[PDB]
């Protein structure tokens, strides 16, 4: 897998390919 | 959280399972 | 065709510019 | 879901807040 | 599905690399 | 429209060219 | 709404996204 | 132009609508 | 529509973030 | 090839590992 | 054509749209 | 490699080509 800094919407494309089915959650400012 | 963990810094595949559901 | 996955990549992008601080949670199912 | 509703018909960013936390 | 609406995206993505400073018009209309 | 053209068919490079201003 | 600079490609799927219907006019070297 | 207000600097989901047509 | 042709759009996307340093071949044909 | 496997089923990010070099 | 840096998935997409049916190869630690 | 000769550096439609087969 990429090793790179992941931002803005390139962490959420990430997240959504690599959770699959599992489904993500994305909470920046917590 | 996560755009500091990825973003600002370097995570592995591993680490960004952390946010899956 | 894949017509569901290729839609849930643009709706997530979306919901990232959408949504900003406030985060999302995507859930595939339901 | 949102992808039910989203992908059927097009969803317009006002829609899509409705998806927001 | 909303197949016409997808392919806007990629559309005006790729109108971005292609025109650069020239710049583009996107009417979805017409 | 290019919405017509370019999603009907695929548009090259070179065809989508004529959509910039 | 996210609240941080758009770039490139990025600035041009937030119009695509935000205008909807009414379409874009992206001209950066004006 | 667009550019220098919203890349370089941050827009407004407001100001982001000036370009649209 | 143009299915084949936005899909490979994804997939190009996705072997960049799966392939990493690997790198990849796209070849639409085949 | 991978357009045929993958545009016809969708194929995880295990699945897409086969076609990197 | 844009006469800007291209990196990440943004150079892959470039190569996808520019290369068409010749299909290319992304190999960046060579 | 590509990355330094276009992400790094900037490079013309020609030399992207250049990574075409
Ligand atoms: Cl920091
Ligand atoms: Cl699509
Ligand atoms: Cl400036
Ligand atoms: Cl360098
Ligand atoms: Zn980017
Ligand atoms: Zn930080
Ligand atoms: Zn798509
Ligand atoms: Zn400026
Ligand atoms: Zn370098």
């Amino acid at each position: 897998f990429v090793n790179q800094h992941l931002c803005g919407s390139h962490l959420v494309e990430a997240l959504y390919l690599v959770c699959g089915e599992r489904g993500f959650f994305y909470t920046p400012k917590t | 959280g996560i755009v500091h963990q990825c973003c600002h810094s370097i995570c592995s595949l591993y680490q960004l399972e952390n946010y899956c559901n």
